[PDB]
RNA sequence: AGUCUUGGAGGUAGAGCACUGAUUGGACUAGGGGCCCCUACCGGGUUACCGAAUUCAGUCAAACUCCGAAUGCCAAUGACU
RNA sequence: GGGGCGGUCGCCUCCUAAAAGGUAACGGAGGCGCCCAAAGGUUCCCUCAGAAUGGUUGGAAAUCAUUCGCAGAGUGUAAAGGCACAAGGGAGCUUGACUGCGAGACCUACAAGUCGAGCAGGGACGAAAGUCGGGCUUAGUGAUCCGGUGGUUCCGCAUGGA
RNA sequence: UGGUGGCGAUAGCGAAGAGGUCACACCCGUUCCCAUACCGAACACGGAAGUUAAGCUCUUCAGCGCCGAUGGUAGUCGGGGGUUUCCCCCUGUGAGAGUAGGACGCCGCCAA
RNA sequence: GCCGAGGUGGUGGAAUUGGUAGACACGCUACCUUGAGGUGGUAGUUUACGGGUUCAAGUCCCGUCCUCGGUACCA
């Protein structure tokens, strides 16, 4: 038969376990991570209204890249959350690597994130 | 190598137009070949663990993991631990490998060998090879065989169906 | 794959004492075989020695 | 006649332990109060409630106290501000 | 067999812990550093 | 002597009996049964003397269906002694028989002979009971 | 303090088998005997002689609960008294 | 349920216990006088028991894959309550099994017992958020007096010491 | 379409369908970051040969699961009566089971 | 039924978890010696049971069966 759950679903469930302890406060709203093959997606969120504030995607027509799903896509992703962060000006957030490694992507957006002015 | 390319150029179009699937990926490929070693005389001979964590890396140098009991049984004198039996998962180019040397090489050298059993399928599409000798491929070198602890190999395909992987199993070249 | 652990792997030109020679990757560089696939009897059809030797006794009348 | 049988074995008992509500809903409640005595988690702690080290569930704010449910079957005790 | 462990401290002298080890699963003298009060710092304390 | 073969606690409460039975109050396995017109502890003696007179009246039973068992046991203290040190041991298994409760039933016997069998085993219990056909 | 309105906690009486124990019968059912046949206890041939586990239908429980009262209890909220 | 005998004397869990809490009897059942330097902390991972099949010696049942299994397993240990966002399993790094405390609560005749956000000092893990003042909660223990040991800007029978 | 949330599976399971240029994925490889008690399965690092089969969405439907009345009953607060290990009556209350039925998604936010 | 005690080879019986079909004294078997016996000499046969704990079990632990005795109905 041989069967395997998806990326997705044990993503969502990695993801779960994470949502027990961080939530997007007032003042500090969730910097929430979606990490597709061909893009990687930022949104910061705030839980109690149910909304997200400020949103930033690599499938971005204005300010391409070329890989798309490198290491520096994600980059340039960050510091557009943080640069769309301080247009609507929060200045003080909380990181969501929502169910995966502090490793690649998810670090490259978090370390852009903290050198343009996210504190985390 | 060369069994990835004979599954691809013969067997996909050949398997494909004879089981008429609705795509390419409902194609059954075998995914993964666990090696079971099942030696359960870790409790009562220390050091026989050692024996296929010797033997099993020179049966594929994947090295085997030292499994431990989940169970307690008092009929066996065994707690929970006190590790029993070692797994080789197999995945990648070896796999085809490890396939090239069992159809080719080895099984010619079954001392007593006939078909092995058409009757070996669970219901799902899944396989397993039972060894009553470790010395199959030439490798083993009777020189450095004293305990003569046989092998389980189970082929897993994606199959969904039984008879589809009875058709890929056959194709590929083990005989029955 | 970790480091230090797992042996090595070349690509096994895989001989026979009937002379056919296969290729695999494997431990042994190069692995010398006494019995291949194409050379084992049961492989071949009806073999020649064993088929012809394996026939039981004809009922010795003959004298 | 008295006939001579004994041994009960079965005297003792341990000490009664006030498990259970100690605060209502709707009740005004300092920080710091206990909320609900228990053993396991029978009731889960919610807004404003902290679970102890006893798992017992006390406010962490003032403020009334309300029993709400988890969901499917499942309690809960939140404290909310006025 | 459980024992009473009193571990005193290296910069201070200062006994300040105890906790319990076993005789057999621990037979050595324990060491690990904890707080000093005197020392105001974390301090690697010894089994006396 | 009807006898579970386990029981978790061997010395158990006497419980009450209020209210009617839970269940059993119909007839459905047999075809001819008796209820109790009133609630009280049936041992195994009664049920053991009840269905020999079933069985020896019947002469061939069809099926004899007994609906209660014994699963209650009582205990008691051995004869003359004072009252305490610990509950008495138990001597015995009981059905609490709670009122309008199917206890033995009849099949593949004629109305008359069922009726009959059904008194002989009815003058063992201490209840009254009334016969009762399948509706 | 009482009562009305309102919000709660708690799982008994009842009821139910969804757990845990008990347990009635039918259907099948690996298997254990016994009649044996020869026979390397090997292969079997039978029985209305017992049957582990499956299913349908029924029972029962202070230390069984998928459920769950009336009350009592804790409150707040106003209202009177 | 006279006295002796037997049995018990302290602590924990269930039932009695009557849907808050409490509640007795020589009522029904059980446990305790510990264990663990990881069986603690944190971080990152991840899911159980059985059954049906395929499988030497492997057996009814070790280990293996393979489907079905939101729960019987597991939870150091009785029993209850609880747990699959793990409290159940792994691995790394670790010593918070910290010091001074502690608003306010539960409990209770007292003596005691339990919970405690938060603050400061110093740390552990983590990128951070944070979490950590032992373990999954409740047992695993006893007053004072008298002595021992260690340390202390304390006293020291006129003064300096003792 | 994709991500993210709240709502008690009325969300589920299961059965039969449909969709891919974008989008999410299946996939193709490990050269470096990382990883696997075994292993590129996972986790990471990359890519775009093909793939609507699977996840994913989007339809139907009541086979298991779930929600679920009205009535009637058991029980019971209070009052009363009796042959009182129980039963009956009255005022109020009122299950559980069984049902008629509801249901195979509602509601937000953001990006295309 | 309750309490207390022991359940080994044909026999009586020691053995603080560490090698026992038996280690110790008898029987028993095969041989030798003697005319043939006896004595004498040589060699030889799973711990009441079932299930654990343990690297190790007669022993430590949980249950079943038997026998001695005390403690009862009755004669």
């Amino acid at each position: 038969m041989i069967t395997k759950t998806s990326k997705n679903a044990a993503r969502l469930k990695r993801h779960a376990r994470v949502r027990a302890k961080l939530s997007g406060t007032a003042e500090r709203p969730r910097l929430n991570v979606f990490r597709s093959n061909k893009h990687i997606y930022a949104q910061i969120i705030d839980d109690v209204n149910g909304v997200t504030l400020a949103s930033a995607s690599t499938l971005d027509k204005d300010l391409n890249v070329e890989s798309t799903g490198d290491t520096s896509a994600a980059t340039k992703v960050g510091e557009l959350v943080a640069k769309r962060a301080a247009e609507k000006g929060i200045s003080d957030v909380v990181f969501d690597r929502g169910g995966y490694l502090y490793h690649g992507r998810v670090k490259a957006l978090a370390d852009a994130a903290r050198e343009a002015g996210l504190k985390f | 190598n060369r069994l990835k390319e004979k599954y691809n150029k013969e067997i996909a179009p050949a398997l494909m137009t004879k089981f008429n699937y609705d795509s390419v990926m409902q194609v059954p490929k075998i995914e993964k070949i666990v090696i079971n070693m099942g030696v359960g005389d870790a409790v009562q001979n220390a050091k026989a663990i050692d024996s296929a964590v010797e033997e099993l890396t020179f049966i594929a140098g994947q090295k085997p993991v030292v499994t431990r009991a989940k169970k307690s049984i008092a009929g066996f004198r065994l707690r929970e631990g006190m590790p029993i039996g070692a797994k080789v998962t197999l995945r990648g180019e070896r796999m085809y490998d490890f396939l090239d040397k069992l159809i080719s090489v080895s099984l010619p050298r079954v001392r007593d060998f006939r078909g092995v059993s058409k009757k070996s399928f669970d219901g799902r599409g899944n396989y397993t090879l039972g060894i009553k000798e470790q010395l199959i491929f030439p490798e083993i070198d009777y020189d450095k065989v004293t305990k003569v602890r046989g092998m389980d190999i189970v082929i897993v395909t994606t199959a969904n169906t039984d008879e589809e992987a009875r058709e890929l199993l056959t194709q590929v070249g083990m005989p029955f | 794959m970790k480091a230090g652990i797992h042996p090595n792997f070349k690509k096994a030109t895989v001989k026979c004492a009937c002379g056919n020679e296969f290729e695999t990757g494997s431990v042994k560089e190069e692995v010398r075989v006494e019995i291949c696939s194409e050379c084992h009897p049961f492989y071949t059809g009806r073999q020649k020695f064993a088929s012809a030797d394996g026939r039981v006794d004809r009922f010795n009348k003959k004298y | 006649s008295k006939k001579g049988v004994g041994s009960t074995k079965n005297g003792r008992d341990s000490e009664a332990k006030r498990l259970g509500a100690k605060r209502a809903d709707g009740q005004f409640v300092t920080g710091g109060s206990i909320l609900y005595r228990q053993r396991g988690t029978k009731i889960y702690p919610g807004e404003n409630v902290g679970r102890g080290g006893d798992d017992t569930l006390f406010a962490k704010i003032d403020g009334t106290v309300k029993f709400e449910r988890f969901g499917r079957d499942r309690k809960k005790v939140s404290v909310y501000p006025v | 067999m459980r024992v009473n462990i009193t571990l005193a401290c290296t910069e201070c002298g200062e006994r300040n812990y105890i906790s319990k080890k076993n005789k057999r699963n621990n037979p050595d003298r324990v060491e690990f550093k904890k707080y000093c009060p005197r020392d105001k710092k974390s301090t690697l304390h010894r089994e006396t | 002597m009807l006898l579970p073969k386990r029981v978790k606690y061997r010395r158990e409460h006497r419980g009450k009996m209020r209210g009617r039975a839970k269940g059993g109050t119909e007839v459905h396995f047999g075809e001819f049964g008796i209820q109790a017109l009133e609630a009280s502890w049936i041992t195994n003696r009664q049920i053991e003397a009840a269905r020999i007179a079933m069985t020896r009246y019947m002469k061939r039973g069809g099926k004899v269906w007994i609906k209660i068992f014994p699963s209650k046991p009582y205990t008691a203290k051995p004869l003359e002694v004072r009252m305490g040190s610990g509950k008495g041991a138990p001597e015995g298994w009981v059905a609490v028989v709670k009122p309008g409760k199917v206890l033995f039933e009849i099949s593949g016997v004629s109305e008359e002979v069922a009726r009959e069998a059904l008194r002989l085993a009815s003058h063992k219990l201490p209840i009254k009971t009334k016969f009762v056909k399948r509706e």
